[PDB]
DNA sequence: GGTGCCGAGGCCGCTCAATTGGTCGTAGACAGCTCTAGCACCGCTTAAACGCACGTACGCGCTGTCCCCCGCGTTTTAACCGCCAAGGGGATTACTCCCTAGTCTCCAGGCACGTG
DNA sequence: CACGTGCCTGGAGACTAGGGAGTAATCCCCTTGGCGGTTAAAACGCGGGGGACAGCGCGTACGTGCGTTTAAGCGGTGCTAGAGCTGTCTACGACCAATTGAGCGGCCTCGGCACC
């Protein structure tokens, strides 16, 4: 029934569409834009959480902490390029 | 009235920050220069923060204004909104 | 990891600076914490570039000229 | 308005024996919102540049190629493309 | 179609009547004014969206000017803007 | 008189600035005072920049303002330089510093 | 010829002199060509995606101006 | 005499505003580097001019910044270490 | 100091965008109330800053070298300018049709709570 | 933090209806390609002199450590400023239809300048 189940994703296509409408980035928003944005956010979040989980396993902690997120972001060179001007609280 | 509180950034605090940064030895004149640099950056951020608060006709500088001012300065901030 | 500036002196510094722009202001603790984390990150980055400059000049002690050069190169002035 | 449940869902499917802390959820949520905002602003800028007032799949495929460089811009494109293509298959 | 050539020439004649504006300088200042207008407008849009308001009034576009033009020039520009808004408002003499 | 530029005593066109604000799509609605304030601000900015560029042209014994004089005006002044630091002006050159 | 040699030695010496330098070492030119080529890559890879989005087979000055604006080095004389 | 000529060259080129890269080699270079991303492309002469006048400005800024860190090290000769340090500090790359 | 060209400047026609007038729906100004969260104060104490002695790692000045850039004259190259062909794609217009805003139900999934 | 449980507002499906732009054909601007002259710039070679670098010694200021001071952090305790929410009214800004003159382009004048 839901568009997320249609696209085989987990991020909410409806929520991404609502955020796109509320942000007022253009007068009309296409139908495929929320699906594509949800897919890209899926891939990015999956990669970031994979790296953070690798860091947590290295630090032998079962929980993920903003320090682990900072290590994950600043260890991978490409994600470092994307988020180089970012400072994370308690990191 | 609060006066001469720039000295609240103590010499050991700047030393700890420098050791975290990666230095090994610090010259004696670095502390005053660092206090000046911190004061300049803090003025730049706080002016935009209080501008944001004035825009919303608020009297308390919300963290959602400081994060916006920092985003304006080019140094974003995650963990507060 | 850990805050390196003491909380109360930094809060008093922030209040003293902000009293110039708009008197009888108020700060909520989240804002002061955000400012502290941002300033600590900024100073750590500045001292990273300062150590780079000091190593460049065949030196191991960071000196005021190193901080000035790092700020001039980074753009801020 | 948060991605906390979706963050936990995506974590449990990649690292079974892991959990996300509240601060981690907050920073992840802010990061995802900022990334979405950046992509949306680039898409809207492109749409205005081309003298069109719709953000279609084209204006987002050609915006992630501007934000994410060739490391994943040639891969997150591939992951994104299957998503819009799969919707067409289910409709028929 | 959309430019500011005649107004640039008018301002230059008002300030430095003896001089004249070149085509390249006209283009550079046209782009400069467009860029400054875009920056002020987008900062005022951010300010409007920050307080859950969907309008960009004189208050928003004054706070954006103060926020994006720090220093003496910002105060002078804000004074000029308030003077212009007041001059417009004095046409409420009806 | 008529119009809004002459009503506020602004050389810059209030209506054109209003149209630009509408076309840029920065917010759903644009208030009445926003174009007036923005036209005044931009008029003052261009007045300052043109005065500085004309002074640079006079100091160069030149009666025509080219982009080089605009870059001299932008960089020599200590404030416009802050506002337009990351801006490259075509055929603008650089100030003579010789270290 | 890699055609990067079009940015020849005197064409870097003149540009550096405009920079303000007084003496240039012999190994500066290879690093300078590398810097120039990576900057050109970073700008062209955006000024080409802009045309590809506009469904155009040519690169215009407006696309390059937008690409330069994205990297933070705005250009004013064009568009 | 080892000096002097460099000083006059600096004074002449800083006062001037022309383009210091030969037009045709840069045009060929930009075509070659662009042909990788999308084959059979055409460039407006204005686009190549914009790219040239952006690359020259960036290179001259980088050379001023590397001169700063060369004189800072009690030298007058710029070396690849200086360029690498300037690019590292500016945040462009390593 | 003398000269030709070319880009800017002033006058007129006009049209298209700005202005004027009226309407209406709603976004927002505005008043009132609440509670929450920020401010000011109390004392303990103990981590942390601070003052001093000190030896030593290290900055900095002097000196020598040898080398690697600089300036300059020469030859080669390829860029710059004028000119022609051309056709490939940029930009418009006419049309329609198909995508999307808006609205009405209808329902579930994801938000919050409780639990061992 | 995971596994029931209740629940409710936002997401989804069906419909309408309306215009955004996708497609096609056409005009033609201009960007690619080529050729020829000519000539300024670049590549090469060489001598020479400044300066990059390494080494050595002096003195000097800094990290370490110890005793001293101090004020930050904790934990209440109390007070109230105002952030935030709600209810209600109205000034305003989007929108349309009619009117008109301000700025743009064509065209004729004329000084600024790059040149010798």
């Amino acid at each position: 029934k839901t568009r997320s189940s249609r696209a085989g994703l987990q991020f909410p296509v409806g929520r991404v569409h609502r955020l796109l409408r509320k942000g007022n980035y253009s007068e009309r928003v296409g139908a495929g834009a929320p699906v594509y944005l949800a897919a890209v956010l899926e891939y990015l979040t999956a990669e970031i959480l994979e790296l953070a989980g690798n860091a947590a396993r290295d630090n032998k902690k079962t929980r993920i902490i903003p320090r682990h997120l900072q290590l994950a972001i600043r260890n991978d060179e490409e994600l470092n390029k994307l988020l180089g001007r970012v400072t994370i609280a308690q990191g | 009235v609060l006066r001469d509180n720039i000295q609240g950034i103590t010499k050991p605090a700047i030393r700890r920050l420098a050791r975290r940064g990666g230095v090994k030895r610090i010259s004696g004149l670095i502390y005053e220069e660092t206090r000046g640099v911190l004061k300049v950056f803090l003025e730049n951020v706080i002016r935009d923060a209080v501008t944001y608060t004035e825009h919303a006709k608020r009297k308390t500088v919300t963290a959602m204004d400081v994060v916006y001012a920092l985003k304006r300065q080019g140094r974003t901030l995650y963990g507060f909104g | 990891t850990e805050l390196l500036i003491r909380k109360l002196p930094f809060q008093r510094l922030v209040r003293e600076i902000a009293q110039d722009f708009k008197t009888d202001l108020r700060f909520q603790s989240s804002a002061v914490m955000a400012l502290q984390e941002a300033c600590e990150a900024y100073l750590v980055g500045l001292f990273e570039d300062t150590n780079l400059c000091a190593i460049h000049a065949k030196r191991v002690t960071i000196m005021p000229k190193d901080i000035q050069l790092a700020r001039r190169i980074r753009g801020e002035r | 308005d948060s991605f906390a449940t979706y963050f936990r869902r995506v974590l449990k499917q990649v690292h079974q024996g892991l959990s996300l802390s509240r601060e981690a959820v907050s920073v992840m949520d802010s990061l995802v919102h900022d990334i979405l905002d950046r992509i949306a602003t680039e898409a809207g800028h492109l749409a205005r540049s081309t003298k069109r007032q719709t953000i279609t799949a084209w204006e987002t495929r050609m915006a992630v190629r501007l934000l994410l460089p060739g490391q994943m811009g040639k891969l997150a494109e591939s992951e994104g493309t299957k998503a819009v293509l799969r919707t067409s298959l289910y409709a028929i």
